[PDB]
């Protein structure tokens, strides 16, 4: 709740390069200020973000720097999930109680629970992570919970 | 799962099916339907102590009250098996789960400790061997809910621990109560000796099933009257065979038939041609309307067509044992009764003192009972007393006579059954070796009517002291399960409040004394006794009120209200110490003592005082009996008043519900810390609520998880094996569960969001600087293409 | 440096050893009917008066500054086709110069796409980068 100045610097870069996907104007359509701060390091929600303004279509009000660093105020704050936080979650499906799930009900809880998500996107998750569904249809529930967790880019 | 149990829990299919509802536990809860008396709702907007509100299959925008509200259990507890396990626990809630498992063939549920039951109207699967081999020995918590399990329980309990064993069973006979009944002894029996008494009974059955049990307004059979079937046991549980006892039965209904009840059956199937043969010796005609104690109102009825019986109670004679003599001696002395009423008089003109007219009836009975038909009228008419020294004639008023009439019509009748009891005793008195016993006591449970006197007062009062019995049960067996956790405190005994009630009936000034008083006294008038009894209690105790608002239909206007378990009776205590007079005439006695028949001496062989006075005493016989016996319950409901399966009157059930107990047990239950929970079933139920805080034990992932929640100590108590919630905390506790895991996911659906962009953003920087090469040059060429000098190179390269 | 000494003497008609408003439409007509006035005159607006060869490759050498190579800008397209097919399909790359980046007007649309090659709706970027790179 006090961005450095480094912190900031980098919100501009981003929010700069974002601006030159709608149309180099200093301009960030409402719509993209949920991936905008992904790409800063936040995971914010849909709430979260049409919550300080975020539209749910795009082209609906664009923002300017001085609009949206406010908001990317708002959305720092907001409750980040944990590793337990998840597994326990992911825990309550798994009846076999040993680590595994339907390879179905996963892709359930993942775009039939919550705020859904989007059959292509679970799709580019599952791809960009490789969780193998193994033999029977199963997934460790740990091991995709902990990659999504470690991002795109390894340690 | 197999297809036994096909009918016992519901196939965990539609556990996992179960789609719609989410249980906006916020919003969605029970409603009074004046129509299905609790239907389900949502809510919209909160003025004040009102409340805006549409119905679910409905959307009827009703006004409801902050107080009509009731609470909904979450989609969890559904068809749920034991209900005392409910997190929020009233009528509606406790309504439906039964009319849910009803409605889905299922007919048993344990509230607590009761056993529910309702009748199906088609007999089903639901009795094999092969179930009882299943049960056969299992604990409660084992398997589904179901009558066969009261049973061994209870067998369990005679044989493990030591003493005696009680399985009171009740519900209005539109509940097939005794079928249910059947089946308790079956299953005492099966099981007994696989290491009949079952039939024998039966057949007895429409002997008694043709006296006690008689067309009462509410029911073309009613036992008026209380069975304890003791089915005893040996020095190794053996069956020793099969004994029966009779709790008062009410005799009234010999001299007073009501306007729409007559007698017993037996004098209906008597008059009927059952046999000509047998049809006269009595000196009686064939028609059911003409006989002073009978054509007060009703008659034949219809599913009944009074014959057969008549017919096959002289088999069920026979077969036991007693020959046609003492049999004969029966059929006849029915007889008796009956012109008895029949008898008439008159006094003198402005004098006190009664005299005769038919004294062919008097000679009738008279023989029929071998008595100078001029011996009645002696110490009958202008009777004989026995003071200290020497017997003096007591005038006698059309009134001491006239009733004490209405007392040999009955006093006789009782003993005659007392005795027919006695006999069928002994019958099965095929004794082997006694030790024990598991008796199986049913007696008309409460009433609460549109029009309440004595003999209402009288039942529940039992009722009363009944249901107390019970609840200082669920205290004791609730005040060891609190012990056997070590978590432990205490709250005085539950059927302390009752007495309340009960001292207000039975002890010294109360009620019941009081009348006790006055039908003696020659002046007992009404109102006199009304006075009384407010002067004694009404503006000092509050059990003791006066007729506040005429709640259903057209109410019949009484004098006061007695605040019973079930609620608050209005009672009507007119003519009272007129219907209670039960006096002696120690003559008749010895006159009726040995005339010439044989039973007619033993029976009075072997005052002026009440039917209450006996009531009382025999009472205690009852209870006190029952106070040294692990008591078990059945509580059978009559689903609807038109013998029409699935269907179900709400309406007709909560009232019952309301007279068995149930609710009561749960009002107690509701008190203190209900809902209880294995540590082991309760952290992986509850965990999320606090994921962060679990080391990652058992009774301690759950001391935690209450703990970080902020868990408020009023709420719960730490068992040692379990923990114990109050009620309604669940119900939190899964809302909570509802959302964080619902957030939980969400936080992890935007932890996927994030993944996914922070992954194709570089890719993303990249492609800025292409298309940035690509929108600049392709500007420079539109620029040379319409530049006119580039027309001019373009236009000639020489 | 080279076409336009060996296109030089044609830059011109009457040779003043310079340029002339009169000997401009003089090699321009010979080929097609030349413009209106203002047209020859504006077109010498540019440098600020009497034009010489430095002078010359001084607008037509101030346009052409700051375009790619044939190669770059080929990259620049395929970093939108990642299969590798040499091919943006047609909407995908309209949309890119029409409303991100620095979007293109309606009129520099039309312009663009007038000739560019598109088959099937596949706009082929390496030929259409040859349409421009005069290839
Ligand atoms: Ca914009
Ligand atoms: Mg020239």
């Amino acid at each position: 709740p006090k961005l450095s100045q480094d912190e900031i610097d980098d919100l501009k870069e981003v929010f700069e390069l974002f601006d030159f996907w709608d149309g180099r104007d200093g301009a960030v359509d409402a719509f993209k200020i949920g991936d905008v701060c992904r790409c800063l390091g936040i995971n914010p929600r849909n709430e979260d973000v049409f919550a300080v303004g975020g539209t749910h279509k795009m082209g609906e009000k664009s923002l300017p720097f001085e609009e949206f660093l406010p908001a990317y105020e708002g959305l720092m704050d907001c409750e980040q999930g944990t590793y337990a936080d998840y597994m326990e979650a992911f825990k309550t499906f798994d009846r076999e109680g040993q680590g595994f799930i339907s390879g179905a009900e996963l892709r359930h809880v993942l775009s039939g629970l919550g705020e859904r998500l989007s059959d292509e996107e679970v799709d580019e998750i599952i791809n960009l992570t490789d969780l193998q569904e193994d033999l029977e249809g199963n997934v460790k529930y740990e091991e995709f919970v902990k990659k999504v967790m470690t991002g795109p880019y390894p340690d | 799962n197999d297809p036994d149990f096909q009918y016992l829990a519901v196939d965990r299919k539609k556990m996992m099916k179960e789609q719609t509802a989410p249980f906006d536990g916020k919003k969605n809860c029970w409603v009074p339907d004046p129509k299905e008396g609790f239907a389900s709702a949502e809510i919209q907007s909160s003025k004040g102590e009102e409340i805006t509100v549409k119905i679910v299959s409905d959307n009827s925008t009703r006004t409801v009250k902050k107080d009509d509200i009731q609470q909904m259990n979450p989609p969890k507890f559904e068809k749920l098996e034991d209900m005392a396990n409910m997190t929020y626990l009233n009528e509606a809630s406790v309504l439906n789960n039964l009319r849910g498992r009803y409605t889905a063939g299922l007919i048993y549920t344990y509230s607590g400790l009761f056993c529910i039951a309702v009748n199906p109207y088609r007999r089903l699967p639901i009795y094999t061997d092969s179930v009882i081999a299943k049960y056969r020995g299992k604990r409660k918590t084992e398997i589904p809910p179901h009558l066969f399990s009261v049973a061994d329980n209870a067998y369990q309990n005679m044989v493990t621990d030591r003493e005696n064993q009680s399985c009171l069973i009740t519900g209005e006979s539109g509940a097939g109560k005794t079928e249910s009944t059947k089946k308790v002894i079956m299953y005492f029996a099966r099981v007994a000796a696989n290491l009949n008494l079952e039939d024998q009974i039966i057949e007895a059955n429409p002997v008694l099933e043709a006296f006690g049990n008689a067309k009462t307004v509410r029911n073309n059979n009613s036992s008026r009257f209380g069975k304890f079937i003791r089915i005893h046991f040996g020095p190794t549980g053996k069956i020793a065979g099969a004994d029966i006892e009779t709790y008062l039965l009410e005799k009234s209904r010999v001299t007073y038939q009501q306007s729409a009840e007559r007698n017993y059956h037996i004098f209906y199937q008597i008059c009927s041609n059952a046999i000509p043969e047998l049809n006269e010796v009595m000196l009686i005609t064939p028609d059911s309307g003409l006989y002073s104690f009978i054509n007060q109102g009703c008659l034949t009825v219809d599913n009944i067509d009074d014959v057969e019986e008549f017919k096959l109670c002289d088999e069920a004679f026979d077969i036991l044992g007693f020959t046609k003599e003492e049999k004969t001696s029966m059929f006849k002395c029915t007889a008796s009764i009956l012109h008895m009423g029949e008898m008439k008089f008159k006094q003198r003109p402005r004098e006190e003192q009664a005299e005769s007219d038919g004294t062919a009836e008097a000679e009738k009975v008279a023989f029929l009972c071998g008595i100078n038909a001029g011996d009645l009228l002696k110490a009958l008419l202008k009777p004989k007393v026995k003071v200290g020294t020497e017997m003096v004639t007591k005038g006698q008023n059309l009134q001491q006579v006239i009733n004490s009439v209405g007392a040999l019509s009955k006093s006789l009748y009782d003993r005659m059954f007392n005795w027919l009891v006695k006999r069928v005793n002994r019958t099965l008195d095929t004794k082997a070796k006694r030790n024990y016993y598991i008796g199986v006591l049913d007696i008309a449970g409460f009433e609460i009517f549109d029009f309440n006197s004595f003999e209402q007062l009288c039942i529940n009062y039992t009722n009363e002291r009944l249901q107390q019995f019970f609840n200082h049960h669920m205290f004791v067996l609730e005040q060891e399960e609190y012990k056997k956790e070590g978590i432990q405190w205490e709250f005085i005994d539950f059927g302390m409040d009752l007495q309340m009630c009960i001292d207000l009936i039975e002890k010294p000034m109360g009620i019941l004394s009081i009348l006790e008083e006055e039908c003696m006294f020659p002046k007992a008038d009404d109102k006199s006794f009304q006075d009384y009894s407010y002067q004694n209690h009404i503006g000092k105790n509050r059990m003791f009120t006066k007729p506040g608002k005429p709640t259903r239909p057209n109410q019949g206007h009484a004098h006061f209200e007695l605040h019973h378990y079930a609620g608050n009776v209005p009672y009507s205590i007119a003519g009272w110490l007129d219907k209670n007079k039960d006096p002696i005439n120690e003559n008749v006695v010895s006159l009726l003592a040995v005339s010439k028949e044989p039973l007619v001496a033993e029976l009075f062989r072997a005052a002026f005082q009440t039917i209450s006075a006996v009531h009382r005493e025999s009472l205690n016989k009852l209870m006190c009996n029952l106070r040294r016996t692990n008591p078990h319950f059945v509580r059978c409901i009559i689903p609807n008043l038109e013998k029409d399966p699935g269907l179900v009157d709400a309406e007709l059930v909560l009232h019952q519900l309301q007279c068995n107990g149930v609710l009561e047990g749960i009002r107690i239950c509701r008190k203190g810390f209900p809902s209880r929970l294995i540590y082991s079933e309760f952290k992986q139920r509850y965990s999320i609520l606090a994921p962060n805080a679990i080391p990652q034990d058992g009774k301690t992932v759950s001391e935690k998880i209450l703990t970080g929640l902020q868990m408020d100590p009023s709420e719960y108590r730490l068992g040692t094996t379990k923990v114990f919630f109050k009620a309604g905390v669940l119900g939190n506790l899964e809302e909570m569960r509802d959302e964080r895991l619902s957030k939980i996911i969400s936080m992890f659906q935007a932890h996927i969001r994030g993944y996914l962009i922070r992954k194709a953003y570089k890719k993303l920087q990249d492609q800025r600087i292409g298309l940035s090469v690509i929108q600049r040059n392709i500007r420079k060429w539109l620029v040379l293409r319409n530049w006119q000098w580039w027309k001019l190179y373009a236009k000639v390269k020489p | 440096i080279q076409e336009m000494k060996e296109a030089f003497t044609m830059i011109d008609q009457n040779r003043d050893g310079f340029i002339d408003i009169n000997d401009l439409k003089e090699m321009f007509s010979s080929l097609g009917r030349t413009p209106d006035d203002k047209e020859l005159t504006a077109m010498l607006k540019e440098a600020p008066g009497p034009l010489n060869f430095t002078m010359f490759l001084s607008i037509f050498s101030d346009k052409l500054s700051g375009t790619d190579s044939e190669e770059t800008i080929r990259n620049a397209f395929g970093m939108f086709d990642e299969l590798d097919t040499k091919k943006l399909n047609i909407e995908y790359i309209k949309d890119l110069l029409e409303n991100m980046g620095d979007n293109f007007n309606k009129d520099e649309m039309r312009m663009t796409f007038k000739e560019a090659p598109v088959e099937g709706g596949k706009f082929d970027y390496v030929r259409f980068v040859a349409m421009i790179k005069g290839s």
